[PDB]
């Protein structure tokens, strides 16, 4: 059983910044990739970024490359998404998910409840 | 006997066009004592009249102001049907859409015949068909069922023994899982004595994905 | 809209055999141009009464309607279990035609404590990498209940969801499902799975449990 809790969402104007956090409880995040996704009303749940295990790198979606940065703090069992140079199109609920597959296939069994980001 | 049969996809991408069709049996789309209506229903806004088409020596339309700039309701006399076209949809258009016959006569102005409804979800996500797993009866009355997991969009329907089993069936409303996909279960209680001799098969249908699956549920 | 239809009460519970009357008021006069509908779960609204007081063909005679102008009523003379439904009024006086917000009629009945069942995940689901553990509370009344998951005798939170049926049209009960979802790896890290059920009709909670792999 894993419980994920996102926070750090809110309202910002274009060009602004936010930092999201995703705190995990009940298993270590150290052994698994952690991903960020986002969903705006009417749209598919879109991949944003993944932080794999330490030394296995971070990867990003085209839409956020060079503006968002994913990072991990294994000791705090928490991952972060630094979001810079925000634009209206970034408005969405942001979700974190743990990849249950050690091989990084993205078996996303556990999802957070989401935190709302609005850029206006 | 007058019947209305609805058809059309229940998934529409944002900014694209919703298109549904209502085929009439037992009456004429040109009847001068009826009007052919579309009404939608959502949890947030209730029942909302959308518009109508009707023939009185000439074809007429009335539309709700809020959708008039996007809506078209046209008859097809050759096929004896009428259509709904709603352009540039947004999530505010997610709803169950019904067609209905409005009797318009001396003693009555009412919606007396309704289509079965089409659940329309405005989303750019792709369809996903469900997986069906058994809820096996445990080792008097016994409970068994089927778990219908990970589908999109709504709805799925479930029957038991191709409709022959109805007593004691409970099919739960779908739940939106944290992944954004839906699941539901359907259960039935039966005599525990009946387990080794009677067969129980759940029939699962997910029309958006053209999925049909039977699952025998055994101890 | 333009003419607003306001129904009252928004919901109510009444017992089989009760006389039930619900009210629909129009924001301006609609004379006789008022209809009543019954909507059962999963179904289109069904016309009960047209022109304020005319009973639609095939509708049981226990249904009746009265009124004119701005104030209308719908009456069920002797409620039956299958009358569980949402009831709507609708004006056809002028465009746009508009509906009331509905009256949700629950059938009140005697208290029935739930029968509880627990289901382990299927082998096929486990093969796919996930485990769904299902707890079923069957045929109970009233609707309120508490379902807690205990895994290896430890209370859980955050990995379960519930769904409740609409009221049954024959015995007026509810059923409820609680589903605990784990990854396959996590499911295989525990032995005892238990569902604990509390309901006003139970003197103390009821638990159903299984040991994984038995």
């Amino acid at each position: 059983x894993v419980q994920l809790x996102x926070s750090g969402g809110g309202x910002v104007q274009x060009g602004x910044s936010l930092x999201l956090s995703c705190x995990a409880x009940x298993x270590x995040x150290x052994x698994x990739x952690x991903x960020w996704x986002r969903q705006x009303p009417g749209x598919x749940r879109e991949x944003v970024x993944x932080x794999x295990x330490x030394x296995x790198x971070x990867x990003x979606x085209d839409s956020x490359x060079g503006r968002f940065t994913x990072s991990x703090d294994x000791x705090x069992x928490x991952x972060x998404l630094q979001x810079x140079x925000l634009x209206x199109x970034d408005x969405a609920x942001y979700y974190c998910x743990x990849x249950x597959x050690x091989x990084x296939x993205x078996x996303x069994x556990x999802w957070g409840x989401g935190t709302x980001v609005t850029v206006s | 006997q007058v019947q209305l049969q609805q058809s059309g996809p229940g998934l529409v991408k944002p900014s694209q066009t919703l298109s549904l069709t209502c085929a009439i049996s037992g009456d004429s789309v040109s009847s001068n004592s009826a009007a052919w209506n579309w009404i939608r229903q959502s949890p947030s806004r209730g029942l909302e009249w959308l518009g109508r088409t009707y023939y009185r020596s000439k074809w007429y339309n009335d539309y709700a102001v809020s959708v008039k700039s996007r809506i078209t309701i046209n008859p097809d006399t050759s096929k004896n049907q009428f259509s709904l076209q709603l352009n540039s949809v947004t999530p505010e258009d997610t709803a169950v859409y019904y067609c209905a016959r409005e009797v318009t006569g001396d003693l009555e102005d009412a919606f007396d015949i309704w289509g079965q409804g089409t659940m329309v979800t405005v989303s750019s996500a792709s369809t996903k068909g469900p997986s069906v797993f058994p809820l096996a009866p445990s080792s008097g009355t016994a409970a068994l069922g089927c778990l219908v997991k990970d589908y999109f969009p709504e709805p799925v329907t479930v029957s038991w023994n191709s409709g022959a089993l109805t007593s004691g069936v409970h099919t739960f409303p779908a739940v939106l899982q944290s992944s954004g996909l839906y699941s539901l279960s359907s259960v039935v209680t039966v005599p525990s004595s009946s387990l080794g001799t009677q067969t129980y098969i759940c029939n699962v249908s997910h029309k958006p994905s053209n999925t049909k699956v039977d699952k025998k549920v055994e101890p | 809209g333009d003419i607003q239809m306001t129904q009252s009460p928004s919901s109510l519970s009444a017992s089989v055999g009760d006389r039930v009357t619900i009210t629909c008021r129009a924001s301006q006069t609609i004379w006789s141009y008022l209809n009543w509908y019954q909507q059962r779960p999963g179904k289109a609204p069904n016309l009960l009464i047209y022109a304020a007081s005319s009973l639609q063909s095939g509708v049981p005679s226990r249904f009746s309607g009265r009124g004119s102008g701005t104030d209308f009523t719908l009456t069920i003379s002797s409620l039956q279990a299958e009358d569980f439904a949402t009831y709507y009024c609708q004006q056809s006086y002028s465009i746009p035609q508009t509906f009331g917000q509905g009256t949700k009629l629950e059938i009140k009945r005697t208290v029935a404590a739930p029968s509880v069942f627990i289901f382990p995940p299927s082998d096929e689901q486990l093969k796919s990498g996930t485990a769904s553990v299902v707890c079923l509370l069957n045929n109970f009344y009233p609707r309120e209940a508490k379902v807690q998951w205990k895994v290896d005798n430890a209370l859980q939170s955050g990995n379960s969801q519930e769904s409740v049926t609409e009221q049954d049209s024959k015995d007026s009960t509810y059923s409820l499902s609680s589903t605990l979802t784990l990854s396959k790896a996590d499911y295989e890290k525990h032995k005892v799975y238990a569902c604990e059920v509390t309901h006003q009709g139970l003197s103390s909670p009821v638990t159903k449990s299984f040991n994984r792999g038995e």
